[PDB]
C-alpha cells in the first residue's frame, strides 16, 4: 500500500471521522463539566519509627471515635432527580443547601439486605419540613424534637429554598468508617523523619 | 444483478441515438419486471407477451415515445412461461422484420446471474453489452456473467460502469 | 414425490435447469447422435433430480423427450412418474 | 480519533465493489463508458 | 431456630480434622515487616460466627 491511497479514504470518511470524534468530545466535555468536584484537605503531623503510626492512624479504634464525634453515620443527600441534575445546578449557580442533623433514630427495619434504613424530607419551609419513609406522611418543625412511629429525629438550621428534598440515610458504623477509610490516606514523604503527611478526599470543602 | 441500470442505460442511450435523425426500436424483453410503459406513457394492451403467444399482429404492439423520438414494444401483462415463451420462434421472425424497418434495435434483458433470459435473446443479438454497476457489482459477479453468456453462445463485446461518482482515493 | 419442473415451476432450481437447458443447447451442437448420459461420482449427488427435471423443461418447450432410467440397481424414476412397473428395461 | 481510524480502516478493508474501470480492464473487459450519477 | 419439617447433618468430626479445617481457612501478615501490628484474616459462610 501507498500514502496516498490512505489519505484518500480518509478525505472520503472525513465526514464519518468528524461526526465520531465530535460525539465523543461532547460526551468528554459533559462528563469533565457534570462530574461532581472533589477537593482534597491534608495535614502535617510531627511525630517525636512511623510504620506502627502508619498502621494505627488507620485502625478503626481512631476512626470510629472521629465518627462518634462529628455524626458522620447520617448521611444527607441533596436529591436531584436524573443523573446529571447536581451537574446542571451547580452550572447553573445554584447554592447547594445544608441541614444540620444532631440525632437521628430511624425503625432499623434490617431486612436481608438493606441494613441502611433511609427516609425523605421534603423542605416546605423555613422551619417546618415533611417526612416519609414508606409512604408514611408526617410534618415537623425545626427544633422541636420529633419522636414518633419509632423515629427520633432533630433538626437544627435547615438552610434550603422550600420545595428541595434530601434523603437522609442511618448508614451502620462500619460502613461509614469504611468509607471514612477509603478516602483518607498517610504517607511519611521522609522514610526516617517524623513527618507524616494525612491527605483526605471529599466532596465537601469544609467538612 | 438486477437495478444494476439496464433499463436507465438502455433507454437514454436510445433517446440519444434517435435525436440525431436515426429510427430506434426499443424493446423492453423483461417480461417478469419490465416497467418501459410506465415511463414512456404506455397502452398497456398489447406487449410483447401478448405477440408472443400469438395472440397479437406485429403492428399493434408498437407505439411511440412522447418525448422521445423512437419506437417501444413493452412487455405487456406478466406471463407465467418468461424464459419458455422467448423462444418461441416467432419471437426471430419479430426481430428479422424489425431489423428491415430500423436503423437500430435495442432490447434490455432481465439479468443473467438471476434468470436465463438474456441469454435466450443473446443468440439473435448482433453486440451485447454488460452494465456494471459502481460499488455493487463485484469483478467476480462480472466475470461470471461473462463466462455464463459465453457458455450459451453469445459472444459480449464490453462491460459499461455506471453510478460513478468522484472519490479522493482515486 | 413428484417433479420440482411441475409443482413449481417457478423455483429457483428450475430457473438454474433452463440456463442449463439454455447452455446445452448450444453445447449439444455437432454431437454425433441426440443421447445425453447424465452421471456422477457418489450416490445421492443428483443424477436423477437434475436429468428428470432436465428432461421437464426441455419437453415443455415443445421438443419430445426419451427419459432412459438405467440405474437397474437403485432406480425409482416410476415411483416419481406414475407407474405400470411391468415391462421396465 | 482512534475508533473512527479503525471503524474506517475496517470498511475499507471489507469493500469488495468495482472502484475503476482499470479493475475491468486487467480481466480483459472493455469498459466503454462510465455513467456518473444523475442528482436530477 | 427453622420451620418444621427441615433437616439437618450434625456430624462429631475429629479434634484433629475441625483444626486443620480451621488452620487452612486462618491467615496472619504483619504488613509492616517490623511493626507491632499484625493483620489477622479468616474467612468463612458464616458472618457472625
Ligand atoms: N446513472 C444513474 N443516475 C441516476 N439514476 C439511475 C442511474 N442509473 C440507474 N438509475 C436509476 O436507479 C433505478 C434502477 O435502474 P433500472 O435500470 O431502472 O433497473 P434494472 O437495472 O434492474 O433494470 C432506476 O430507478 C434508475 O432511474
Ligand atoms: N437441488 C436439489 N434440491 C433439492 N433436492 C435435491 C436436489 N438435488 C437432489 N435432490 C434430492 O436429494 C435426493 C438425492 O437425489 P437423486 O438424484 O434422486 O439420487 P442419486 O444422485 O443417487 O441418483 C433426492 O431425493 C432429490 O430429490
Ligand atoms: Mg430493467
Ligand atoms: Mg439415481
Amino acid at each position: 500500500i501507498d500514502l496516498g491511497r490512505v489519505i484518500g479514504e480518509l478525505i472520503d470518511h472525513r465526514k464519518l471521522i468528524i461526526s465520531i470524534t465530535s460525539v465523543f468530545t461532547l460526551f468528554a466535555i459533559l462528563y469533565a463539566l457534570l462530574a461532581t468536584p472533589i477537593y482534597e484537605t491534608d495535614a502535617l503531623i510531627q511525630i517525636e519509627q512511623s510504620a506502627p503510626e502508619t498502621a494505627l492512624l488507620q485502625s478503626r479504634m481512631i476512626l470510629g471515635k472521629t465518627i462518634d464525634d462529628l455524626n458522620l453515620q447520617i448521611q444527607i443527600e441533596q436529591k436531584y432527580f436524573p443523573v446529571i441534575g447536581r451537574g446542571l445546578a451547580r452550572l447553573m449557580g445554584e447554592k447547594p443547601g445544608n441541614i444540620d442533623i444532631t440525632r437521628l433514630y430511624l425503625p432499623d427495619s434490617d431486612d436481608i439486605s438493606n441494613n441502611t434504613p433511609s427516609i425523605i424530607l421534603t423542605v416546605k419551609d423555613k422551619e417546618n419540613y415533611s417526612i416519609n419513609s414508606d409512604g408514611i406522611q408526617l410534618n415537623g418543625v425545626v427544633g422541636t424534637l420529633l419522636n414518633e412511629k419509632g423515629i427520633s429525629l432533630l433538626v437544627n438550621e435547615i438552610d434550603a429554598k422550600p420545595g428541595d428534598q434530601f434523603v437522609i440515610t442511618q448508614l451502620p458504623r462500619l460502613k461509614a468508617i469504611s468509607d471514612l477509610l477509603k478516602s483518607f490516606s498517610v504517607a511519611d514523604l521522609g522514610k526516617d523523619t517524623g513527618m507524616l503527611t494525612l491527605t483526605l478526599t471529599g466532596d465537601n470543602p469544609k467538612r | 444483478s438486477p437495478s444494476a441500470g439496464m433499463t436507465f442505460i438502455s433507454s437514454n442511450l436510445a433517446a440519444t441515438i434517435a435525436i440525431t435523425g436515426k429510427k430506434v426500436l426499443f424493446i423492453d424483453a423483461d417480461l417478469r419486471k419490465g416497467y418501459a410503459h410506465k415511463m414512456f406513457g404506455h397502452k398497456n394492451d398489447k406487449g410483447l407477451s401478448e405477440f408472443l403467444s400469438g395472440q397479437a399482429a406485429a403492428e399493434m404492439i408498437i407505439d411511440k415515445v412522447e418525448g422521445g423520438g423512437f419506437d417501444y414494444i413493452g412487455r405487456g401483462q406478466i406471463p407465467p412461461n418468461p424464459a419458455e415463451l422467448l423462444m418461441h420462434p416467432r419471437f426471430e421472425q419479430l426481430l428479422n422484420w424489425a431489423s428491415q424497418n430500423y436503423d437500430l434495435i435495442i432490447i434490455d434483458t432481465p439479468p443473467i446471474l438471476a434468470v436465463t433470459d438474456a441469454a435466450i435473446i443473446g443468440r439473435y443479438a448482433g453486440t451485447c453489452l454488460l452494465v456494471a454497476r459502481f460499488e455493487k457489482n463485484t469483478v467476480k459477479e462480472i466475470d461470471v456473467s461473462m463466462k455464463r453468456f459465453e457458455q450459451s453462445g453469445v459472444v459480449v463485446k464490453g462491460c459499461i460502469l455506471n453510478g460513478v461518482v468522484k472519490k479522493a482515493s482515486s | 414425490d413428484t417433479l420440482l419442473a411441475v409443482g413449481n415451476p417457478a423455483d429457483l432450481a428450475v430457473e438454474a435447469i433452463r440456463g442449463l437447458r439454455t447452455s446445452l443447447h448450444f453445447a449439444m451442437m455437432e454431437a454425433k447422435n441426440n443421447v445425453l448420459m447424465i452421471s456422477g461420482a457418489s450416490p445421492s449427488a443428483g443424477m436423477t433430480f437434475i436429468s428428470s427435471n432436465l428432461a421437464a423443461t426441455i419437453a415443455i418447450t415443445g421438443k419430445k423427450v426419451l427419459f432412459i432410467d438405467a440405474d437397474l440397481r437403485k432406480g425409482y424414476a416410476h415411483k416419481m412418474f406414475g407407474h405400470k412397473n411391468d415391462k421396465g428395461l | 480519533l482512534i475508533v473512527s481510524v479503525v471503524l474506517v480502516l475496517f470498511q475499507v478493508f471489507l469493500r469488495r465493489g468495482i472502484e475503476s474501470p482499470e479493475q475491468l480492464e486487467e480481466i480483459g473487459i472493455n469498459v466503454y463508458a462510465s455513467i456518473p450519477i444523475s442528482e436530477w
